[PDB]
């Protein structure tokens, strides 16, 4: 829940509003959420702990 | 004739079918229900059907009905709500089904991260799946 | 395997006078199987079937007579000495041998049975009758009185029929379904005029105080089915009007399947509202909690346009199942019910004065310490925007930013105040907004944007200069993007390039330097375009080539644009 | 396991132009206070279907 409010919010803020050349400043943070996920998508359980 | 004008009438002559139709010929009618409540009646009503939908449909076709309210519940409440309804479905549809509805939920408890579930899922669903025949899923398993 | 079983068990899977002397052998060995071990009745029968078999009628007699003594409660024995009797068409023996039997025996129902079904085999049909006479003295059970009238009806004496039924009625009448079997009889015999009285006579019996439902949908059902629809209607309505709503589910159904054929529109809507009304009315019962059962009661008691005090009622009800949580997921739904009882009471009822108190109680109800609802906050200052109470809504919506500072609390009084055209007012509610959550960078937009539309361009220069100081913004980017718009917009553009730069001492990200030399080429001023892929030239020599591949292209565009084809080997010799 | 990357999916902050150093959260709003008290005061605005069984019944 909290995550959806957060991600709800920082997108709706990034697709309100475009420019023609101070847009630059702005990242099309959605896409580089997707990208981030993508790379985050690869994880592993943990070994060695014990045995 | 009527639409939501009647509706409340409607939903009597849809409980007046279904109290006494038979499970061979009642998947038509909970469709047709549904759409009735989808397109005019509040949102837990049509997932009630189906919830029906997909035990009181006989056996050789549950499963087009659980796929139903897993899409439904789906498109409104997300992959996170979708989960009790897998698990439903892996512990009542037959075998060959519950193995395809185990590979189903993996995929979402990978896609989504929870890989210590999506394990059970493989595992529970590993020991009614023979190595020596239903070689695809051990194959998925393995990747 | 080896052998543990297809073998080892397997392997063990397998491995004239002299028809007198044979009769002598028997029963030595009858007899003396007998004196070893009486109470092993089946021996007995087996020797008693055994002398009929030879003949030897009198023998078996006796010993079926001898086996009596030993067990004389034993039906089988009574059957065997009984048949066998009959067998050899002794007819008198055989109903010697019943009439001993339902003499000592009267509750063993074989007896009757065979005894009366012999008799009537044999067509002494007045003999039947007496034995079903002698049974039904003993006021047998249920199933002993519908044998006596299956007889007289196979021979279609109805009023015979009739008579037992009616003796029936007076030994088994608590059972309702023999009352209504006798009704059937009656109807199906087409004596309806005595299968009505044998309905009101069941009413009567079972007391028109504990009305019994059964009687009254049978009845029912039966002038139904004689067209005698009134007096149909008039049995169910009279059911519902006399019996509690725990019970009539059956009443209610065969009600609103006699009105949904036999009746008409009006009454066919007014029946269904009323079991939805009981059948709500039910599952709020089973749990209070059922949301959705209160939101479709309401709905439908809204619109059948049911009387003000009943839908107002059933609202209390509804609201009285409060949450037992802190948590605002299970509020989300609950808290609609009291949304929909204040839009009842202003649009439905027309008491606002009803209406306020619904909104107030919200708001004595919800913690607001752990969450807040905006919803009901807003939606009460509005309510009192209506009614032209603005000195009001100022005070609902101000202890909404009292008790609990929240977004929507203060974008929705803002938005209230520019409505109004109280442009004093809303700036101080955005500073409450700003010091409520400074890393809003988003709302320094909106505050410097109110700034801007009044056309105080000082006015908002500070807000942003003001902005670009606070830390730690939600995403300064969106606001040095606001700032830069604004600085173009209004022609200051030696202060927009003083803005830009003053922006590059806090980054040299790629894309900010791509837009600051892309700034200048919409200047027109492509000989800052230039030094400024210069500067991201010779400054920026330890950033990787890959990264700088977009960077140096960049300019490529820039000139190719240009078509100078002495600066291309410009930018391809870097 | 720290599994969980749906977590990744929220960030804030990206480009670096955060100076990543605040005030003590008291004596910090009071700076955003007093820096947005030297706020300029004036102001200009004027802002000027067919039922058959029914039909024959009524
Ligand atoms: O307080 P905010 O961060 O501005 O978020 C609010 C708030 O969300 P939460 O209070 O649940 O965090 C609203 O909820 P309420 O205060 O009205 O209970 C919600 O309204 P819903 O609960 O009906 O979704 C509304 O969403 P919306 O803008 O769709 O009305 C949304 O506002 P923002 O989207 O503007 O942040």
């Amino acid at each position: 829940e909290q995550i959806v409010k957060i991600g709800h919010a920082s997108d709706s803020v990034r697709q309100y509003i475009d420019g023609t050349a101070t847009s630059g400043l702005l990242t099309d943070y959605t896409e580089s959420a997707r990208a981030n996920a993508v790379a985050a998508r690869t994880m592993r359980t943990p070994m060695l702990k014990d045995t | 004739r009527y639409g939501g004008k009647k509706l409340e009438r409607a939903r009597d002559l849809f409980e007046q079918c279904l109290e006494n139709c038979p499970p061979t010929h009642a998947k038509y009618i909970f469709l047709l229900y549904a759409k009735l409540e989808e397109e005019h009646g509040l949102a837990r009503h049509a997932l009630s059907i189906y919830n029906r939908a997909c035990s009181g449909v006989d056996r050789a076709d549950m499963h087009s009905m659980y796929n139903i309210y897993i899409k439904k519940v789906q498109e409104m409440y997300g992959i996170a709500q979708c989960r009790p309804i897998f698990e439903r479905a892996i512990s009542e549809l037959p075998e060959d089904k519950s193995r395809a509805m185990s590979l189903r939920y993996a995929q979402l408890e990978t896609t989504v991260g929870e890989i210590d579930r999506a394990r059970a899922i493989y595992a529970h669903a590993a020991e009614i799946s023979d190595p020596k025949v239903h070689v695809k899923f051990w194959d998925t398993w393995k990747n | 395997q080896i052998t543990a079983e297809q073998l080892l068990r397997e392997a063990k899977e397998r491995e004239p006078d002299e028809l007198k002397e044979y009769q002598r052998k028997k029963r030595k060995e009858f007899e003396d199987g007998i004196r070893k071990n009486r109470m092993q009745l089946a021996n007995w029968i087996k020797y008693g079937k055994w002398e009929e078999s030879i003949g030897e009628i009198q023998r078996a007699r006796s010993v079926f007579e001898r086996a009596l003594d030993v067990d004389h409660r034993s039906i089988s024995i009574w059957l065997q000495y009984a048949e066998m009797e009959m067998r050899c068409k002794q007819i008198n023996h055989a109903r010697n041998v019943f009439d001993r039997a339902i003499t000592i025996m009267p509750r063993a129902m074989q007896f009757w049975l065979k005894y009366s079904y012999m008799e009537e085999v044999i067509e002494n049909i007045p003999g039947a009758r007496q034995i079903f006479e002698r049974w039904i003295e003993w006021e047998p059970p249920e199933q002993a009185w519908q044998t006596y009238i299956n007889f007289e009806l196979r021979y279609k004496e109805i009023d015979r029929a009739r008579s037992v039924y009616q003796r029936f009625l007076h030994v088994h009448g608590i059972n309702v379904q023999n009352w209504i079997k006798y009704a059937k009889f009656e109807e199906r015999n087409g004596y309806i005029g005595n299968a009505r009285a044998a309905y009101e006579k069941a009413m009567e019996y079972f007391g028109e105080e504990d009305i019994n439902e059964t009687v009254l949908v049978a009845f029912a059902l039966f002038e139904e089915r004689q067209k005698e629809h009134e007096r149909a209607r008039g049995i169910f309505k009279y059911g519902l009007d006399n019996l509690p709503s725990n019970r009539t589910e059956e009443i209610f159904k065969h009600y609103t399947q006699h009105e949904k054929k036999f009746g008409e529109r009006v009454g066919i809507e007014d029946v269904i509202i009323s079991k939805r009304k009981t059948q709500y009315e039910k599952m709020v019962e089973e749990n209070g909690y059922n949301y959705d059962a209160w939101f479709d009661y309401l709905r439908l008691l809204e619109n059948e346009e049911t009387d003000r005090e009943e839908v107002e009622d059933v609202y209390e009800r509804a609201i009285a199942n409060i949450p037992p949580h802190s948590e605002k997921r299970y509020w989300r739904r609950y808290i609609y019910l009291w949304i929909n009882y204040a839009l009842y009471e202003e649009l439905v009822a027309k008491d606002f004065d009803r209406a306020r108190q619904v909104y107030k109680a919200c708001i004595d109800i919800i913690p607001h310490k752990t969450f807040t609802f905006a919803k009901v906050w807003i939606m009460f200052a509005h309510f009192e925007i209506r009614q032209l109470d603005l000195n009001a809504a100022r005070k609902i919506m101000g202890v909404a930013i009292g008790k609990c500072p929240k977004d929507k609390l203060f974008r929705a009084y803002i938005d209230l105040e520019l409505q109004l055209r109280e442009f004093d007012r809303c700036r101080k509610l955005y500073e409450k907004f700003l010091e409520s959550s400074p890393e809003s960078s988003q709302t320094w937009i909106k505050f410097a944007e109110l700034e801007t539309l009044l056309g105080d361009t000082d006015r908002s220069r500070a807000v942003f200069t003001i902005a670009v100081q606070q830390p730690a913004l939600d995403m300064p980017e969106l606001l040095w993007k606001a700032y830069i718009d604004f600085e173009i917009a209004c022609e200051e553009h030696e202060k927009a390039r003083d803005l830009y730069e003053t922006l590059l001492q806090r980054t040299n990200h790629i894309k900010v330097w791509i837009s600051m030399a892309e700034f200048e080429q919409t200047i027109g001023n492509f000989e800052g375009a230039r030094k400024a892929f210069e500067r991201a030239n010779q400054s920026l020599e330890n950033a990787e080539k890959e990264e700088r591949l977009m960077l140096l292209e960049a300019w490529k565009e820039c000139e190719t644009k240009s078509g100078d084809q002495e600066a291309l080997k410009r930018v391809e010799t870097m | 396991t720290p599994a969980g990357s749906v977590a990744a999916t929220p960030f804030r902050d990206q480009m670096r132009i955060n100076e990543e150093i605040a005030g003590s959260a008291l004596e910090q709003k009071a700076s955003l206070k007093r820096a947005l008290a030297s706020l300029p005061t004036p102001k200009n605005d004027f802002e000027v279907w067919i039922e058959d069984a029914s039909e024959r019944a009524e």
